[PDB]
């Protein structure tokens, strides 16, 4: 008499949970990104994962998919100047 | 399958000018396809083959090398190309001059696995077993002074050189074919 | 594509190998005998007792002491090679 | 096969001192982890016939720190196979902003560091302390090269002239353009949480999340790390992640008040579930232990594939680090008790 | 047709530029340059043809084994001892355990005899004797099964100075030029070589009677400096060393095999994202830096994402050092589908028939 | 010997069934490796 | 679409072995004799 | 393996005259390329261990002409394994 | 292409083995020994 079990591998890769209405890609800046709900006002988060023990310290490895873009202009022979910009998280300082 | 054993070219028309013309490489006068030991550090891809030959040889096979070097796309690179027969390869062997106790053993004096093979014929075994003495140790806590050889093969491929003025291949009638400082007149030509 | 498996609605062609509906025999290098030898190093062995010479004036090659002053009385030693059956390794698996 | 390719990376736990022989007691040594002995029963020819299952200690045990890894293999022998190796690399440069620029005419300065650290810039398959065991490097020199196409000065000119207006600039953006956060497990824990205080949420995106190992992870920012001790592979820089399936359920609120998907969008609306337990409503999928929901939205998130039922994406769109290549379901059958 | 003007220069100039550093700073660990890139007028120069070139010196330490198993006597069985002497208390005798191959003509005080001179006048007659460092060497032996058990019988054994190891990889380095081991003590000089003759004759046949006890066997021994440098013990009968009769029995194993090297794509060789040392790039007129980096952009990873979209990635650039690292398939998953073991297998013996009977 | 040719006796025998079929050992992997097994299967629509 | 056709007799020679190692009594250890008898003085 | 696939194509200068057999004195005919001998010590299992390295005699042997190689194994069992045969092939057009 | 065979024009590129020009002697596994028996089990005896 027997039991049986099941299990998966998947490795080489990172779980996705993508910020759109419908979990579609139909662009780089999802429509949720744009509602105004979202972006006139603010908000706290709260996360739980709940994972499986092991017998070793571990971390858990979160990454935030945001808009990271740079814009360089040189106006005069022998001059360099740049724009940086994170749009959700930070950009330069103020003041 | 003897591409690998070419030193150097020299092209030169009228016995006075150097068809790559003005400056335009790290050895002016002639291409340099490997070297033996050189302390200007002109070789690349860990083999002994000089810059401008790999950018030459890129350049003529697939217009790779003024934006950075990368893998060629697979339908533009066919089986007669030269990137898919490219071989660096690399070893250490046992220096003399550096080791104190080198001795030059031929191949009559060299038991190693004895007691249990043939002896210089695939014939039966034979002999008492004892400790070896062939091959050289070159790693664990008791190597020996080493020193490194490095070549590079490859086969089934021509060597190219274009008659453009960048190199490139623009199109079929190159332009240094069309002018009449290089063709309006005649010319001998020398190669070494 | 149909090489590929999906394991939702068990999509996995059946395909046979094709070393197998046709059989490209070409024998087996088996140039080099591949033999098996004892467990220990030598098989067969005897039984010897150690001598000495001794001081050879002349011709006293003949005359020889025994030297169990330091030698055991009983020390093996084989003589020419050692047993070794054989086995041709290639040709088996080939066959199987 | 089977006893040298298994046995021989077992977890430390299920080995035994040797008898009469010198062991080092640094566990993070050659020595001890050559000198253990491991018992061939554990893996013999008998085990598991007939099924496709991997062994399940073996099941954390990083497996790309092997002596079959085809690219260590290669890299090792390209060196060379000697111990005392001169050595002749190029390095590329890696950073996005400056990646592609097209410079102009004129006089720049261009200055940057390199490390020394023999753990930070070897590989060793096994995987131990390299500053222990001896290794060193030492670089001579340094050069810079660079080429420029031999373009006809009228035209260069012109190209000059244009790329200086103040509209034609150049723009650039970082192609996995995230920001990254870690938090810490402690050992046998289960239950993680995070807190992100009040801010603004313009134009995000979405959350890519996986687990690591403390000890493979060395120290941000710190130009050494003197309680650094491992020399294998590091997923949190090269990408090679082994502890995906670990990971059971996730759960987001707004405000405290609000779960984000909202709406019953889902089959337990009020959180994802990654993959169940024995659980009997009927939801698993793919004769493996993932609900419906998680596939969905994978494939969804990866392929645009869902709303059409499902199928095999064509190769150009499914790259090596993508989701259905290698993704891996098991089963087998035991003996109840 | 290809365009013809306005493409390509005519005015002398250099189509790759080599820049030496101008600053270099040594530490502990970090290693910082600093070079003068130098665009000259009516050029335009892409960042991304440029590249650092490194080289020096590396010693991967003394853990370093490619190779799987070993590579000094790997045919032989797990637990050969090689032929050896030792000592032992009944005040205490010498054993000895050895095997001599190769047939002589006969055995003087000289030693084994092995050839002639040539027949010709005042050369005829002039026997030769093995010459005691290279000569009766353990490769020759009986060439056919078919051995007549010759009576003149050499060899060698190493004296009981040397410890005793498994023939299972054991290595030691040749001195003479004809390679033959031997340890050349220092004794007036190191001109000398120290190789002891010993005889045997049958114990049995020659015990109750004399008749000379001719010499039958004839052993040549040598000490040699022997190492095992990749194998290891993985049974010792007992801790101590000093060889007796028990450690003849001793069994080695070789070490598990390590592939130290650069990683790939080289990672960690530049700093990325460390407020602690930024690079610089700027304009010389006033260095107004251009490289403003965070401590969470993490670019290696970014690197190797993009560096997958755009191309392929099963196939190797040597001279980025670029290989993807990747698992066995099987190793991960097994298939136990058992073997194909139908048919039996065996090993006859070397003549063809083994036990006969006379007739 | 030396030949690359398919046996006359066995042109005519179904060389779809066979222990190495790669289709049918994989499913049969899948399923598991016992007697006994549950299983969950989910069965598309084929139709027109 | 025009091609040659053509058709004849070859003959590879004595010197054409297509398979490797041997095919009559393979398995046989290399040195055994079969069963013989021979001459021989006294 | 490596005693058949490397040592029995090394140059024909490595190579000894057997003892107590007729060998042709034409070096082109297949039986001096056959009845030669080559001592198995020259690649035995203990050379160049680690490196991916070819080589140095063997490296200007032409490589094609080698029983390994694929397309012309392929286009020699196309005609069949006997001596005598009977061929009735079809040549293409090759002029530009 | 060229990897394919085409029968008919008798097209048939030829090539060496890649692991014959370049060797990567990576030694081989041999960790465990490999005894062969006897046939009846027990090879010597006795009396009782
Ligand atoms: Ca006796």
């Amino acid at each position: 008499d027997s039991i049986t079990q099941k299990k998966f591998l998947c490795d080489r890769t990172l779980w996705r949970i993508p910020f759109s209405s419908n979990f579609m890609s139909m662009g780089a800046l999802t429509d949720l990104g744009q509602n105004l709900l979202y972006a006139n006002s603010a908000h706290a988060l709260d996360m739980t994962f709940e994972v499986d023990p092991m017998d070793e310290p571990t971390l858990l490895y979160v990454l935030f998919e945001v808009f990271d873009v740079v814009r360089v202009h040189q106006p005069h022979r022998g001059v360099i100047e740049t724009v940086y910009l994170r749009t959700p998280f930070s950009a330069g300082n103020a003041t | 399958y003897l591409n690998h054993t070419f030193k150097k070219v020299a092209i030169t028309f009228d016995s006075s000018v150097s068809w790559p013309g003005n400056d335009r490489l790290l050895t002016p006068n002639e291409f340099e396809i490997k070297r033996s030991v050189d302390g200007e550090g002109y070789n690349v891809a860990q083999c002994n083959m000089t810059k401008d030959w790999f950018l030459v040889q890129m350049l003529a096979n697939y217009n790779i090398g003024y934006q950075g070097f990368y893998i060629p796309e697979s339908y533009k690179d066919r089986m007669y190309s030269f990137f898919r027969n490219f071989q660096p390869m690399s070893r250490q062997v046992v220096d003399d001059t550096k080791y104190k106790d080198y001795q030059q053993v031929g191949i009559i004096h060299q038991h190693n696995n004895s007691g249990f093979v043939g002896y210089l014929a695939p014939t039966m075994r034979e002999g008492q077993a004892y400790p070896a003495n062939v091959p050289y140790p070159l790693i664990g806590k008791t190597a020996v002074d080493s020193i490194t050889q490095k070549k590079f093969l490859c086969d089934r491929t021509l060597w190219r050189i274009p008659f453009s003025s960048n190199f490139m291949s623009m199109g079929a009638l190159t332009d240094l074919g069309q002018n009449l400082l290089y063709a309006n007149s005649a010319h001998a030509l020398d190669m070494t | 594509d149909r090489t590929r498996y999906f394991s939702m609605w068990n999509q996995a062609v059946d395909s046979y190998d094709p070393d197998v509906r046709i059989i490209e025999n070409h024998g087996t290098e088996d140039e080099l005998p591949n033999y098996c030898f004892p467990l220990g190093g030598i098989g067969i062995t005897d039984t010897f007792q150690a001598v000495k010479t001794t001081a050879a004036n002349g011709d006293q090659g003949n005359t020889t002491w025994q030297k169990d002053s330091t030698f055991a009385e009983r020390n093996e030693i084989g003589v020419g090679n050692n047993f070794a059956m054989e086995i041709n390794l290639n040709a088996n698996l080939w066959r199987n | 096969f089977l006893y040298s390719n298994i046995a021989l990376y077992l977890p430390d736990k299920l080995k035994y001192n040797p008898t009469n022989v010198e062991i080092s007691d640094n566990p993070n040594t050659y020595d001890y982890m050559n000198k253990r002995v491991v018992a061939p029963g554990l893996v013999d020819c008998y085990i598991n016939l007939g099924a496709r299952w991997s062994l399940e200690y073996m099941d954390n045990v990083n497996p790309f720190n092997h002596h079959r890894n085809a690219g260590l293999r290669y890299r090792s022998m390209l060196l060379g196979n000697g111990r005392y190796v001169p050595f002749h690399i190029q390095v590329p440069q890696k950073f996005f902003a400056i990646k592609n620029l097209l410079l102009l005419p004129g006089s720049y300065t261009y200055e940057w560091n390199f490390r020394k650290d023999v753990n930070m810039v070897l590989q060793s398959s096994l995987g131990n302390d390299l500053r222990v065991d001896g290794a060193s490097i030492k670089f001579d020199s340094i050069c810079l090269y660079a080429t420029f196409f031999p373009m006809a000065h009228n035209t260069a000119s012109t190209l000059e002239a244009m790329l200086r207006n103040d509209t034609n600039d150049q723009s650039f953006n970082d192609y996995l353009s995230a920001a990254n956060m870690l938090y810490p497990i402690p050992a046998n824990a289960t239950n993680v949480p995070i807190s992100i205080p009040s801010r603004n949420w313009a134009a995000f995106r979405g959350w890519a999340f996986t687990r690591l190992k403390t000890k493979e992870t060395p120290s941000l920012g710190s130009g050494y790390d003197p309680y650094y001790t491992y020399s294998g592979s590091i997923p949190y820089l090269d990408g090679t992640f082994y502890l995906n399936h670990t990971f059971k359920k996730v759960a987001i609120t707004f405000d405290s008040s609000v779960s984000w998907p909202g709406n019953d969008r889902l089959l337990t609306p009020n959180e994802f579930e990654i993959k169940r337990s024995v659980d009997g409503e009927g939801y698993n999928v793919a004769q493996c232990n993932m609900t419906k929901d998680w596939f969905l939205v994978q494939m969804l998130a990866n392929y645009n594939i869902g709303y059409q039922g499902f199928y095999i994406p064509e190769s150009y769109k499914d790259r090596m680090y993508s989701f259905f290549r290698n993704f891996q379901p098991m089963s087998r059958q035991v003996v109840d008790d | 047709v290809a365009p013809t003007h306005d493409v390509t220069t005519d005015r002398s100039q250099r189509l790759t530029l080599r820049f030496i550093p101008v600053d270099r700073e040594d530490t502990a660990y970090s290693y910082k340059a600093r070079f003068t890139l130098a665009v000259g007028d009516n050029r335009v120069l892409d960042m991304a043809s440029t590249y650092f070139d490194i080289r020096g010196v590396l010693d991967r330490g003394p853990t370093f084994k490619p190779y799987s198993g070993t590579a000094y006597n790997a045919l032989a069985p797990k637990g050969a001892p090689n032929s050896c002497e030792w000592e032992q208390n009944e005040a205490k005798k010498t054993h000895v355990y050895a095997q001599a191959p190769l047939s002589g003509i006969k055995i003087t005080k000289e030693g084994l005899q092995i050839g002639t001179a040539d027949a010709t006048v005042a050369g005829a007659g002039k026997e030769i004797f093995a010459d005691k460092t290279f000569q009766p060497e353990p490769q020759v032996g009986e060439s056919q099964w078919n051995e007549a058990d010759a009576t003149a019988a050499g060899g060698r054994v190493l004296k009981k100075t040397t410890p005793m190891k498994p023939c299972y990889g054991s290595y030691a380095r040749p001195t003479n030029s004809n390679g033959g081991q031997g340890v050349m003590v220092e004794q007036n000089g190191k001109l000398e070589s120290q190789v002891e003759m010993q005889f045997f004759s049958t114990s049995t046949n020659a015990t109750n009677e004399v008749n000379n006890i001719q010499p039958t066997v004839v052993l040549y021994s040598e000490d040699v400096n022997m190492e095992t440098p990749d194998t290891h013990l993985s049974y010792k009968p007992k801790m101590g060393d000093k060889n007796a009769k028990v450690m003849l029995g001793q069994q080695a194993m070789p070490n598990r095999p390590n592939y130290i090297a650069f990683r790939d794509n080289f990672i960690g060789l530049m700093y990325y994202n460390s407020t602690g040392n930024m690079g610089v790039l700027a304009g010389q007129a006033s260095q107004l830096n251009a490289v403003v980096d965070l401590q969470d952009r993490n670019t290696e990873l970014s690197y190797q994402l993009l560096l997958d979209s755009i191309g392929d990635r099963t196939r190797y650039f040597s001279m980025w050092n670029q290989a993807v690292d990747s698992y066995d398939p099987d190793v991960r998953i097994i298939e136990n589908h058992g073997t194909e073991d139908e048919l039996p297998n065996y090993c006859f013996p070397l003549g063809g028939i083994g036990i006969t009977d006379t007739f």
